[PDB]
């Protein structure tokens, strides 16, 4: 049984049992605004992460695909003989 | 406006952030006379 | 004319307009309120213009006007990086002070607005004047309009409360007057630039200290002496309480960077152990009795005593860190104490008409938005990281410890006991059961006015707590001229 | 099964609307607007901090020593 | 000397056993019988032990 | 990526908390859960990336506190120790969210609950990824706020309010000492970045390490609930069960231990702090094993079992084998969180009842719960070849491995802790599943036998098992509780393993014991905990079931009535703190308020001066009578005194005595 | 060395950081003396900041081997930590001290 | 000023607050009140001040290494 | 009772060549065992 509650109370987190009908549309919109903020934070990390050791050419290290310091090293290392 | 350094030291005393030139060598003496321990801080650098 | 006089004249122009509009019309009181609020917006606009043009590492007073017409008492207005943020706090606070108390005054509305517009002038002055006798003049001109702000718009015990602040603040300020008068007679002036050059003899400085400290212990206030604050900061109207705690309490915090640190250094150094003992005691005795207070507004007032002790111990550390932490904790208390008087004296007392904590319980169930802001404000009062209050306490306590390690360790008890009073009050009012049974009918949650002044004040506390360098960059160079000391290999260079 | 969302925001019942008291006008345009304009201008304000100055010299003193590398 | 109440610990502890006759005997009969007999009680205290033990013996003989 | 791990749990919390209206209960649950799920994969990747390649990651974003010599950055450093901490933190957060989709399904306020869960995860990330001690302190305080917000989630229960104040202020006590210790580092070294503190520690004054070490120890034990500041961990079980699973027994308690493992390249330079950590750890293992044996609540037992394992980890730190405690730490969060989730299922399956006395049978009704919970108890007791066997029993043998008195003592002491651990773990599995039914009959009525005629459609409630969101964690957590010890026992234990070679766990070559613990210990002490566990388990089952009369003779002996109530009452510690410490402070506050503020301060001040002066002036104005004859005499009297004064050349002091003596006579009436 | 920035000319002290032979009633000279002592103390403490930043990179670069490879940086940083504090000018303004 | 919402003002609790606000009018100098008024105001702060006097500049942790002493005096 | 009867150590402190004095912070640091007393 659901608790009785006053219906005049406004709460940013819904209050009691609050689910809107349009919640899937609101949820989807919030997903993109999150995914956009995370994308800005990822491009920040890629360009500001600092490593003093460099990954081996053959071992799994997916950071090699987005981090400038590493990618600039392997591009320079891809120049010899 | 200015006073002889010795004059101010009498009222306040050397120490409490007032470290007049030569405070460390004097402190060496003061600690040796009281504690009886020779001060010899570590180099903290393996070369020279 | 100088741009620092424009800060003074605007509230003066605003008082004139409030008194001369009814002559162009039985005009509404709503139009009285709009004029006073617009005219405090302009001061804030100007004050930010002054801050953009400030020079963060200049050792000369800035925005000065060359007078060259000497008299006996001449206003000299200069801004310095140690005084700029006190001015900015004043000009941000006074619009919220007006908006907070927008529907609660109900009578003598013109007189109420004219006092606050008068107060903003006098409190702006006290940070802007370049003399220590000029400083005293404005530091004590705020006294008559505050006697009337409490007796006209105050609560039940308003008459005794207005006598207490006036007479205590008058008495304590007259021991500061005797010491200022001695300094002027010896030096010939009280203009800052001529005093800071001059070095007083140790015995004279030991007797000027007894006189500037009697005043500031009366105006901090320390525990033995705070009986005026527990009356005045409570019986006063909401707008009175915001100015009294955020701004008036800081007149002596900024008055130690001018009156003690640069001109009486040997006294400050040799007597610090007496200050620290007093400060440690008021961190304990005030914390112990803030637990047992049954008046919500009085509980907030008592919290200010414990906070002020931490900044007083910081300004007496002879360290660059405790000095900046003292200014930051002065600013931090300004925003946070303001919000908790808005919660105590301006929302519960608006809805319940009582301040007794026995009638409140479980206000989260019907006012969720009040609870959210009340908890954030309560955590800043508890000195929690991410707020500007935490930074001010961390740096204040550090310098207290580096200077005299035992008193800093007793001052650090605050960390435990500030948290205990703040959470206990919050838990009793918002949480702590269900909506209380003394509430016969339901209570509405925050209005759009109440939301946006709490939101504004809370926002200042967080963003300044994340990036305090907004205020630290101005302080570093100017604060670096109130430290007293030398190091053996860095001093007396050739 | 979830209930519908509800509440009177600002105490405004679903029929009518929030009546403007007076403060809203200057507080939203003047008070806050002054802070946004202050924030926008604060970006272009030159940095006169003592540290930005002390860093540039202190780098040059360390650069003479092997402690910091000199580009030249 | 015994108390004015007839209670005593020694007789209290001696009676701490399954009573021969109980006015509530039928009402409480369920907790100790059927699904709740001792065999079914610990029938599944070790769930996979039976399946694993025979399976492991298959592994052992596989090597030889 | 690394700075995205930090940000995702924060972002989901904002949507759920200040935007729960817009997304709804389901919208919040998906965003909160999925955002934390995403962070978990990013951190699984970061483990292979940082640890398995020995590539520490640095990032610095901006200044936090910039005063001269004090520059604290909003900066993060990913190293070998960091990525070890994240894996339990993020998986247990990820699974507890999924668990909570069904546990809190009937609660009115889900958007607030799931928000606090995301907020809690953000703060542990901040705690373990900071560059400096001060940003570490943001998460340290942050998780403290998040704990208070979740032990008090049902803020209408006064019990919950009391336990949240207790969680808050007991943790704020260790905050004071941790801040005092942080002021020692700034005073001694000018900065509090980790790299600075550890690069400089070997040369620092030995007595200064003993100040920093004893402050970082006192603060650590407040969060890790060691023998002294531990009163709050039991009380945290007021908040919902999934909070107890993540925060109060798998992640927040860990921050106390992580502070010592992080500060290892510093506190190894004091034997005092290590010989203090050692005993503080051993006292708590027995202090909390005895208490849990005597509790009637499932969660109070499992909370006191958390405390015993925490005491083992600090034992390992004082033993100076840091990598061992980092192993027990990661391992414990798997089989501990499994118990709470498992015991969370049994509480939900009945009536939200929590008492052991009213649970029985329920092994048939809850088949999965018993197995998974016995998966956990076998590793909690460190049954051979469980995830606990590779961590818990290595501390015991490494304790004896350090051939000193203190090492042998804590072996004996912790061994007793082991035997009482096995004892209350039998108490849990026997009472709730293997016992005679003890609760009401509705817990047990099936539909096979027909007990109803006109209401057979409803009114059964035969303690059903939970749904998918309830069981999928338990089964996954149990799969960890089996294989995880063996699979990582080389990363952490090894013999000469170089996982922590970035100085994340610096052990001083004057302390190491691995070689001795590998070879010196005899087989008897190497194997002894297995014998005790296999001996007292069958004994305990026999006493609890076969011979169900001995224990009551003990309880109703007077000697046993007292020993029972000494432990059930938690060593009387709460009673003494609440009466002697807490209530002393309230009466001190009352004495200052009543006797001084409203008393002697006002009697010796404004109210005293008011009362005296008004009486004084009434008397003086009683002189003024408008009688010219009396006025003339007064003028002549005042004339004579002037002539006497300025002709006898009397001492000026003689005058003031008269003047002051006169004023007092006007104070006196009649 | 690094070229001296344009912003590093308006704030560069023109005077030796002392008070010897400085008339106090000449305010501009006295204020510039004060400013010259403040900036030397600040450059000294920012020199430590930069060495500490190098030490940090050396620490994370060498890992276990930090105890042998970063000692020169350790020595410089530990010298600045006792030689440099920002102590102000107020003591030096009000006292004259000489080598003799 | 503004009319507030209806409160079941408790006759008991109102007079309890009216007791506290007026409490100081009845404080007397007894042997008990002097003892508390002497310990809190004199003894405890004098005791704190004495420790603050005797430990002033006694210890410095700044830059001190092994072989050096924390004590400055 | 543990103090009265607890074992003597069985392993001699491991000898390091040179004390690893260069790998622990020079002479101004605590160094491992090297041809000393027991
Ligand atoms: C960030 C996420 C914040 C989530 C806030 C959720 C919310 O609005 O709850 C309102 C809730 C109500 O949300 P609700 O929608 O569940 O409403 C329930 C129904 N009522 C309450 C009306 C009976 O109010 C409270 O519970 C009051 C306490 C607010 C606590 C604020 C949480 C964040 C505080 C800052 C922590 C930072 C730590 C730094 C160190
Ligand atoms: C819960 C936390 C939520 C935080 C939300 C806001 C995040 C803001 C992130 C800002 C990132 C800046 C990106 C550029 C890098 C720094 C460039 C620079 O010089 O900035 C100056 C100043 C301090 O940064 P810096 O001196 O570089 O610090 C050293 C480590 N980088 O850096 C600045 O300009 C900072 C000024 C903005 C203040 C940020 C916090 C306000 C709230
Ligand atoms: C602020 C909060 C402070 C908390 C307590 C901090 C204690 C710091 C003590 C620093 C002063 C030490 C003075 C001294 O030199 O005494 C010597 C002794 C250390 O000598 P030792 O460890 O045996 O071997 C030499 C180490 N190279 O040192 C001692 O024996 C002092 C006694 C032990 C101190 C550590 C244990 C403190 C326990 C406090 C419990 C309080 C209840
Ligand atoms: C350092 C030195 C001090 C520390 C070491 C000594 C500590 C005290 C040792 C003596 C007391 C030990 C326990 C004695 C028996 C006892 O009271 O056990 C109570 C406990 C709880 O039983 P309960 O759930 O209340 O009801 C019976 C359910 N079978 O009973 C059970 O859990 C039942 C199963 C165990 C019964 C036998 C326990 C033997 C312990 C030896
Ligand atoms: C050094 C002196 C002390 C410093 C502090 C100075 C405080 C000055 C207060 C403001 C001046 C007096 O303020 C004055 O209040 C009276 C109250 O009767 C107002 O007078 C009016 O009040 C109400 C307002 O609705 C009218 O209905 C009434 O008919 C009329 O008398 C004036 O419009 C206002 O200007
Ligand atoms: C260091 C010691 C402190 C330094 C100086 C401090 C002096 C402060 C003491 C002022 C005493 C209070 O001053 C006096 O208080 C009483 C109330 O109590 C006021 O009396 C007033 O309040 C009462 C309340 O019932 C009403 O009858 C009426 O409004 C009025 O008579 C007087 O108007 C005021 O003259
Ligand atoms: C932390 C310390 C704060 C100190 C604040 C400043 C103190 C001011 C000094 C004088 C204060 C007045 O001091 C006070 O004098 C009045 C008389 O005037 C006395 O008042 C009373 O005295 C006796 C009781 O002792 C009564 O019987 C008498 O009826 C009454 O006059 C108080 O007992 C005394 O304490
Ligand atoms: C966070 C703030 C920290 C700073 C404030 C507290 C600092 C405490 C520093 C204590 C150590 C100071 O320096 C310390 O002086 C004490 C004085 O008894 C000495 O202590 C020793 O004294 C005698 C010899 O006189 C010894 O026989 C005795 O075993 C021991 O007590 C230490 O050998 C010395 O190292």
């Amino acid at each position: 049984p659901k608790i009785p509650y006053p219906k005049h109370v406004w709460s940013p987190a819904g209050g009691w049992y609050a689910q809107p009908a349009n919640w899937k549309q609101n949820t989807a919109i919030f997903g993109l605004v999150i995914f956009g903020i995370t994308a800005m934070v990822w491009k920040y990390s890629a360009e500001h992460e600092v490593r003093h050791k460099m990954p081996e050419p053959d071992r799994f290290y997916p950071s090699r695909y987005w981090v400038k310091q590493i990618k600039d090293y392997e591009r320079a290392q891809k120049e010899k003989q | 406006r200015r006073r002889p350094i010795e004059e101010t030291l009498a009222e306040i005393g050397e120490g409490r952030g007032i470290k007049p030139p030569g405070y460390y060598e004097r402190r060496a003496q003061r600690l040796k006379e009281k504690y009886g321990v020779d001060i010899n801080p570590v180099c903290a650098d393996p070369d020279q | 004319m100088s741009l620092l006089y424009v800060l003074l004249i605007i509230p003066i122009i605003g008082i004139f307009l409030i008194s001369t509009i009814d002559s162009f019309y039985f005009f509404n009181v709503s139009y009285y309120k709009k004029i006073a609020l617009i005219t405090t917006i302009l001061n804030l606009i100007v004050s930010l213009i002054i801050y953009i043009l400030f020079d963060f590492s200049n050792n000369q007073f800035q925005f000065i006007q060359e007078n060259l017409d000497l008299s006996f008492y001449d206003i000299y207005l200069g801004v310095d990086g140690v005084s700029i943020y006190f001015v900015l706090l004043t000009t941000i606070i006074m619009p919220i002070a007006l908006v907070s108390n927008w529907n609660s005054i109900t009578n003598n509305i013109k007189s109420y607005l004219i006092i606050m517009l008068l107060l903003e002038t006098l409190l702006l002055a006290v940070f802007l004047v370049l003399d220590v006798l000029l400083f005293y003049i404005f530091f004590e001109s705020i006294l008559p309009p505050l006697f009337i702000l409490i007796g006209l718009f105050g609560s039940s015990n308003k008459v005794r409360a207005s006598f207490y602040i006036f007479l205590y603040t008058l008495l304590g300020s007259l021991f500061l007057l005797l010491s200022i008068l001695t300094m002027s007679s010896i030096v010939g002036t009280t203009y800052f630039d001529v005093l800071l050059k001059s070095s007083f003899e140790y015995t004279t400085q030991l007797f000027l200290f007894f006189g500037i400290f009697i005043a500031f212990a009366v105006k901090t206030p320390v525990w033995g002496l705070n009986s005026w604050l527990l009356r005045a900061h409570v019986e006063s109207p909401l707008g009175g309480s915001i100015v009294l705690a955020a701004i008036v309490l800081k007149l002596s915090l900024y008055g130690v960077f001018r009156l003690i640190l640069p001109i009486l250094p040997q006294a400050s150094l040799n007597l610090t152990y007496i200050v620290y003992a007093i400060g440690a005691i008021t961190v304990l005795y005030a914390s112990f009795s803030t637990l047992r207070t049954v008046d919500v507004k009085e509980l907030i007032a008592y919290s200010s005593v414990a906070h002020a002790a931490i900044y007083l111990m910081g300004v007496f550390s002879n360290t660059i860190q405790g000095l900046e932490g003292a200014i930051l904790l002065g600013l931090a208390h300004g925003f946070v104490s303001s919000g908790l008087f808005i919660c105590a004296g301006g929302i519960l007392y608006d809805r319940t008409g009582t301040r007794l904590i026995y009638f409140f319980r479980g206000l989260t169930q019907i006012m969720p938005l009040f609870s959210l802001f009340f908890f954030i404000l309560c955590l800043g009062n508890a000195g929690t990281p991410l707020t500007l209050n935490f930074v001010g306490e961390f740096m204040s306590l550090y310098g207290t410890l580096e200077r005299l390690p035992i008193a800093g360790m007793l001052a650090s008890t605050s960390i435990i006991f500030s948290a205990a009073y703040s959470i206990y009050m919050y838990n009793r009012i918002a949480f702590g059961g269900s909506v209380s049974l003394y509430f016969i009918d339901c209570f509405r949650d925050l209005t759009k006015r109440e939301f946006f002044i709490l939101f504004t004040l809370v926002s200042f506390t967080v963003i300044l707590g994340i990036y305090p360098s907004f205020v630290l960059d101005g302080l570093h160079y100017n604060i670096s001229s109130v430290v007293y000391g030398i190091e053996p290999n860095a001093s007396y260079l050739t | 099964q979830y209930d519908p969302p509800t509440g009177w925001l600002w105490g405004v019942r679903p029929g009518e609307k929030y009546q403007n008291e007076g403060w809203e006008g200057p507080f939203f345009y003047g008070f806050w607007g002054s802070l946004i304009v202050f924030a926008i201008a604060y970006a272009y304000k030159p940095d006169t901090s003592i540290q930005t100055w002390a860093l540039e010299e202190a780098r040059r003193r360390l650069e003479a020593e092997g402690i910091l590398e000199d580009p030249n | 000397k015994p108390n004015i109440t007839g209670f005593d610990m020694r007789e209290f502890l001696r009676h701490t056993k399954t009573p021969t006759y109980d006015p509530w005997e039928r009402h409480e009969a369920w907790r100790y019988t059927g699904r709740f007999s001792r065999f079914n009680r610990f029938k599944g205290a070790l769930p996979g032990f039976g399946i694993a033990t025979v399976a492991f013996t298959a592994y052992c003989v596989f090597e030889h | 990526m690394y700075l995205s791990i930090i940000i995702l749990p924060l972002l989901g919390s904002v949507v759920s908390g200040f935007f729960g209206r817009k997304v709804g209960v389901s919208g919040a649950q998906l965003i909160t859960c999925s955002s934390v799920i995403i962070t978990t994969i990013l951190s699984i990747i970061a483990f292979f990336e940082v640890g398995f390649n020995n590539i520490p990651v640095t990032i610095n974003i901006f200044r936090w506190i910039d005063s001269e010599w004090f520059i604290i950055n909003w900066g993060f450093q990913y190293d070998s120790l960091t990525v070890s901490m994240l894996i339990p933190v993020l998986i247990i957060s990820s699974l507890v969210h999924i668990y909570s989709i069904s546990y809190m399904s009937s609660d009115p306020h889900n958007q607030r609950f799931f928000s606090y869960l995301s907020l809690f995860t953000f703060m542990m990330i901040i705690l373990v990824t900071a560059n400096n001690y001060l940003l570490m302190f943001v998460g340290w305080e942050g998780v403290g706020v998040c704990s208070y917000l979740l032990v008090s989630f049902w803020f209408t229960r006064i019990a919950a309010n009391q336990s949240s104040i207790s969680a808050f202020l007991t943790n704020r006590v260790g905050d004071c000492f941790l801040t005092v210790g942080m002021f020692a580092i700034l005073w001694s070294l000018g900065n509090l970045d980790y790299a600075t503190v550890f690069s400089l520690a070997p040369y620092i004054n030995s007595n200064v390490v003993i100040i920093i070490g004893i402050c970082l120890l006192i603060g650590a034990m407040a969060k890790s609930s060691q023998v002294g500041l531990h009163v709050w961990l039991p009380m945290a079980m007021e908040g919902p069960t999934p909070v107890s699973a993540l925060i109060h027994a798998a992640t927040m308690v860990t921050a106390g231990v992580y502070l010592l493992m992080r500060s290892s390249p510093l506190i190894e330079y004091s034997s005092t702090v290590l010989l203090l950590c050692l005993w503080l750890g051993a006292i708590t293992t027995v202090f909390s094993s005895l208490i849990g044996l005597f509790q009637q609540d499932i969660k109070k037992v499992i909370a006191y079992s958390t405390m015993s394992q925490l005491g083992m980890m600090v034992l390992s730190i004082g033993l100076s084998s840091y990598n061992i405690a980092l192993f027990h730490l990661v391992n414990h969060a798997f089989y501990k969180a499994l118990l709470f989730l498992g015991a969370g299922s049994v509480i939900h399956a009945v009536a939200d009842n929590q008492d052991f006395r009213k649970f029985g049978g329920l092994i048939s009704y809850l088949p999965l719960t018993y197995s998974v919970m016995l998966i956990a108890s076998l590793s909690l007791v460190a049954f051979p070849f469980m995830t606990g066997f590779y961590s818990k029993d290595f501390i015991l043998e490494s304790a004896y491995g350090q051939f000193s008195f203190s090492g042998v003592a804590v072996y004996i002491i912790a061994t007793i802790g082991a035997i009482f651990t096995t004892l209350y773990s039998v108490k849990v599995l026997y009472l709730t599943f293997l016992s005679n039914p003890n609760g009401p009959r509705t817990y047990y009525r099936l539909a096979i036998d027909n007990f109803f005629s006109a209401q057979a459609i409803k009114s059964y409630k035969p303690a059903h098992e939970g749904d998918f969101f309830l069981t999928l964690p338990l089964v996954i957590l149990a799969l960890f509780s089996i294989f995880f010890g063996f699979i990582t026992k080389d990363i952490f234990i090894g013999l000469g393993s170089n996982f922590f070679v970035d100085n994340s766990l610096f052990i001083h070559p004057i302390h190491e014991i691995m070689i001795d613990t590998e070879f010196a210990v005899p087989v008897l002490f190497k194997l002894l905990p297995f014998i005790f566990t296999i001996s007292f388990s069958v004994i305990a089952l026999t006493l609890s079931e076969l011979l169900s009369e001995l224990v009551i003779y003990f309880k109703f002996s007077r000697f046993g009535y007292n020993i029972f109530g000494f432990f059930n009452q938690r060593f009387l510690i709460e009673f003494f703190y609440n009466k002697y410490i807490t209530n002393l402070i309230l009466n001190l506050g009352g004495q200052i308020t009543k006797i001084l503020d409203k008393g002697s301060i006002e009697l010796f001040g404004p109210y005293g001066l008011e009362r005296g002066l008004v009486k004084l002036s009434k008397n003086i104005s009683s002189l003024s009578t408008s009688h010219v004859t009396t006025y003339a005499l007064y003028i002549l009297v005042g004339f004579i005194l002037y002539l006497i004064y300025n002709n006898l050349l009397l001492d000026y002091s003689y005058l003031l005595l008269i003047i002051i003596l006169l004023l007092l006579l006007m104070m006196i009436g009649e | 060395p690094t070229p001296e920035s344009e912003a590093f000319l308006a704030k560069k002290p023109q005077v030796p950081p002392t008070f010897d032979g400085v008339d106090y009633e000449d305010n501009k000279r006295l204020k510039q003396a004060q400013d010259a002592i403040i900036r030397e103390q600040w450059v000294q403490v920012m020199m430590g900041r930069l060495v500490r930043e190098e030490l940090s990179k050396c620490y994370y670069r060498e890992g276990v081997n930090h105890l042998e490879k970063c000692g020169k940086l350790r020595e410089r940083y530990l010298q600045l930590l006792a030689n440099a504090k920002v102590k102000g000018y107020l003591f030096e303004q009000q006292n004259y001290w000489s080598k003799e | 000023g503004l009319q507030h919402y209806k409160i079941a003002m408790d006759p008991a609790l109102v007079r309890l607050g009216s007791m506290i606000s007026n409490r100081y009018k009845y404080f007397r100098w007894t042997k008990r009140t002097a003892l508390v008024s002497f310990m809190y105001v004199v003894v405890v702060p004098s005791t704190i001040g004495y420790l603050a006097y005797k430990t002033d500049g006694l210890w410095d942790l700044r830059a001190k290494r092994r072989g050096d002493l924390i004590s400055e005096r | 009772v543990v103090k009265l009867t607890y074992p003597d150590r069985v392993s001699y402190p491991r000898e390091f060549e040179g004390g690893l004095e260069r790998e622990l912070g020079g002479a101004g640091a605590v160094r491992a065992f090297l041809c000393l007393d027991d």
